[PDB]
């Protein structure tokens, strides 16, 4: 298990906790490659949501991602829906890789 | 008025008419390719297990192979009271630009389709080479399609099997964002206006990425009475007939050459126009290709049609409900087999109370030792011991999966034998010959065989561009099938084989032996021999 340490001492008892975002500021990011990645999975064409829509894959530009094309008819009222669904999931894996960058930290 | 609403009509007409077919013809290439359980829109469905012992796939394969080991190509044949080898130059430029990979790759992706699905189709294109061309620095090339079913649509007031009296035909392409920018780059279009157009293809399986960007090549042949023009033929012989709609740039420069119009005369024909368009727009109106027929070769399974309207079966289609029968009853059994308590036996807990490590399943121990006596019942009642039944496969199980089998093997027979598809491949073939030809009459540069040489009788314009003329005795020979030859040569070599397999030992049989070894690839060796033969030839007049 110590093995996996990052830090010289663990917190005791009466510790001061510092903030270091003092003022408003826009920040600055900075991380390696890896330490962010995007889930993503298509909407199932069988979802219950989407059950008597006719699906069809929907490729979004610049970003590698896909999300489902929906469609949907009614008679009745002899009209349409569509519906463009993208499902996805922003994770930081190395928080301790990303970083930030605060400017102008005055008291 | 519009044109792009006229032909929008049109292409809503026919893929409304075709649709049934072309559903049943995706499912079947699904079934046959892809997975056998198309589930994809069952819902409220958790995972379970889903077998695919798949019994229709030999069959396909073998049929395959059988279609696979008879390769059919054209064969043109001099007509009735024409010269004896009216069709050699026809034969040698259809071997030479047929020959390569594409055109075969083309007719085995089309007979694969013919089988699973029903309906395969190839097409025809005219490009320009610079290198090694055909003649008039172009070739023609024989391209696949895929998906036919789905991607070429034809005119629905067509009751021909090969489609030569439909006149019109789209043919959907889609495409990525790297295939659409070089598809424009080819054809001049405006690659930053992406297209849009109906899509072809459902989303079956789980794919990440499919087809984005969609367009449409819409053909349409007009048949209508132009201008011919009857000039005389200076460097040898009687007049001459050429099309007013060609010999344009070189109206003036014919009678410079030595060309002398002599009459006039109105002569009906059929033009092919082709058009690319998307859902909102035109981006080609009307251009004109070459031919007299619409490029696009359909090739059928069984064909018919039920009230004016068409249907094309493989083998699959009639397969399919016994196969996926088969399917769930092996899912249900594997079930039964895995999700089973075993054979174990019934124990009270006071019957086995402190010797539970005797039945845990060792072999340290004689014997097992049960306890008798109970301090408030005086003694354990006695009873047989149970054990639970051994997990069984239902009768109705084992029959259904004996009878779905023999269902689907009795099902998947095509005919007795593939003769009927290869009579439909040979149909495929001939129209193919027919549209070949006419590409050939429109753009190459066929000499004339004159009984007193052949005679390339071509000018230029003033730009350099060469313009071809062709009289309009162009159709001296009519199409036919036969074997499959790489080259006039080899073609040479099969007949010589075939007339010496039929002429007994006498003189001809001497004459088609040294025949024969003049007609022979040439090594050192067979140099050598082939030398003698023609040689020997020679000397005996």
């Amino acid at each position: 298990q110590r093995a996996y340490a990052n830090v010289n001492t663990s917190l005791a008892d009466a510790m001061a906790v510092n903030i270091l975002n003092v003022k408003d500021a826009r920040t600055n990011v900075f991380w390696a490659d890896d330490a962010i990645r995007i889930v993503s999975q298509p909407i199932p064409a069988n979802h219950e949501l989407f059950a008597g829509m006719k699906t069809t894959s929907f490729s979004i530009p610049d970003v590698g991602l896909n999300g489902i094309f929906a469609t949907q008819g009614d008679i009745s009222t002899l009209s349409g829906l569509c519906r463009i669904a993208l499902w996805y999931g922003v994770n930081a894996t190395r928080p301790e890789a990303i970083g930030v960058g605060l400017p102008g930290q005055t008291a | 008025e519009n044109r792009l609403e006229s032909i929008l009509s049109r292409f809503d007409a026919d893929w409304t008419a075709s649709d049934e077919a072309r559903r049943e013809a995706k499912n079947d290439l699904f079934f046959s390719r892809v997975s056998q359980w198309d589930d994809w829109l069952s819902q409220y469905t958790t995972l379970q297990y889903r077998g695919q012992f798949d019994v229709v796939r030999p069959v396909v394969r073998k049929l395959v192979s059988e279609m696979r080991q008879n390769p059919i190509d054209v064969l043109y044949r001099p007509k009735d009271g024409a010269r004896p080898d009216a069709a050699d130059v026809l034969m040698g430029m259809y071997r030479t630009d047929m020959r390569h990979n594409t055109a075969k790759i083309a007719v085995n992706i089309a007979v694969r389709e013919q089988i699973e699905a029903g309906v395969g189709a190839w097409r025809l294109v005219t490009d320009y080479e610079d290198q090694s061309p055909t003649s008039n620095n172009q070739v023609i090339r024989r391209e696949p399609i895929h998906s036919a079913c789905s991607h070429v649509i034809w005119d629905s007031n067509s009751k021909l099997m090969d489609k030569s009296d439909a006149r019109h035909c789209t043919v959907i392409h889609s495409m990525s964002q790297n295939g659409w920018e070089d598809f424009a780059e080819k054809y001049d279009l405006d690659a930053d206006d992406i297209p849009s157009f109906q899509n072809p293809n459902d989303w079956v399986f789980p794919w990440l990425t499919q087809d984005t960007i969609q367009i449409a090549e819409f053909y349409e042949v007009v048949e209508k009475k132009e201008t011919a023009f009857i000039y005389q033929d200076p460097v040898t012989g009687e007049p001459v007939s050429y099309f007013k709609r060609d010999i344009k740039d070189v109206i003036d420069d014919l009678a410079d050459s030595g060309f002398i119009k002599i009459a006039e005369r109105q002569i009906k024909r059929r033009r092919v126009y082709k058009s690319i368009i998307t859902c909102t727009a035109v981006l080609k109106d009307k251009q004109l290709i070459a031919g007299e027929h619409i490029p696009i070769v359909p090739v059928f399974g069984e064909w018919g049609f039920v009230e004016d309207k068409e249907v094309y079966e493989g083998v699959v289609r009639l397969t399919k409900d016994g196969q996926r029968l088969r399917n769930m009853i092996m899912s249900f059994n594997a079930d039964i087999v895995a999700r089973t308590p075993k054979k174990k036996p019934f124990f009270w807990p006071e019957q086995i109370a402190g010797f539970e490590h005797m039945y845990d399943g060792n072999d340290d121990y004689p014997y097992y030792l049960l306890n008798r006596t109970d301090e408030n019942s005086g003694d354990l009642p006695t009873q047989p011991l149970a054990y639970y039944e051994n997990p069984e496969v239902p009768q109705a199980n084992a029959y259904m999966l004996e009878a779905a089998t023999s269902a689907v093997k009795e099902v998947a027979t095509l005919g007795v034998e593939t003769y009927v598809f290869q009579d439909n491949l040979a149909t495929a073939m001939r129209r193919d010959g027919e549209i070949y030809q006419s590409i050939v009459n429109d753009i190459y540069d066929v000499p004339r065989n004159v009984t007193i040489l052949m005679a390339e009788v071509v000018d230029l314009a003033t730009g350099e561009k060469q313009v071809l003329n062709d009289i309009r005795g162009r159709y001296e020979c009519y199409t036919d099938v036969g074997p499959s030859f790489q080259s006039m040569k080899q073609q040479n070599r099969a007949e010589i084989l075939e007339l010496l397999g039929k002429t007994p030992q006498g003189t001809p049989e001497y004459q088609l032996l040294l025949l024969q070894y003049f007609t022979l690839l040439d090594g050192k060796g067979v140099e050598m021999m082939r030398d003698y033969a023609n040689k020997q030839l020679i000397q005996m007049g």
